[PDB]
């Protein structure tokens, strides 16, 4: 019944969409499910995305840790 | 015998979930919700995540 919640921010939309795609792929190859991702309105020239991972497994968490996210994208992540 | 006394700016230790084996500081604390707001320096960037007192150890 826990969820991984992720918020992405970037000044470069190309980087944010690539990071979002990478997170989605990592989750799905992991046996987990994705909710979203969704874009939020851009604020102060900052692009914003939200994505959640439901039914995460240990393999999901490990795959997310291994994933190298590009310079220039901020990722806030929680599990609960 | 981990201590449950945590305060803003205090460093903590994570030993559960993918954030296990990582340290960070608790910028915000929530005794009512029993959750600590600590971020982990991952990829060279802080990753503010909520961890339980037992999920992390006092540093």
């Amino acid at each position: 019944n826990q969820r991984i919640r992720i918020r992405l921010k970037a000044f470069d939309h190309r980087l944010i969409d690539q990071a979002t795609a990478e997170i989605v792929e990592t989750a799905k190859r992991t046996g987990a499910q994705v909710r979203g991702p969704i874009p939020l309105p851009t604020r102060s020239r900052t692009h914003l995305r939200l994505v959640d991972i439901v039914e995460p497994t240990e393999k999901t968490v490990d795959a997310l840790m291994r994933l190298d996210l590009a310079a220039g994208v901020d990722v806030q992540i929680s599990l609960g | 015998r981990p201590k449950t006394l945590f305060e803003p700016g205090e460093m903590v230790r994570v030993n559960d979930g993918p954030f296990a084996d990582f340290n960070g500081v608790v910028e915000e604390v929530d005794y009512e919700k029993s959750r600590l707001k600590v971020s982990v320096s991952i990829f060279g960037r802080a990753t503010p995540v909520e961890l339980d007192f037992s999920q992390v150890e006092k540093a």
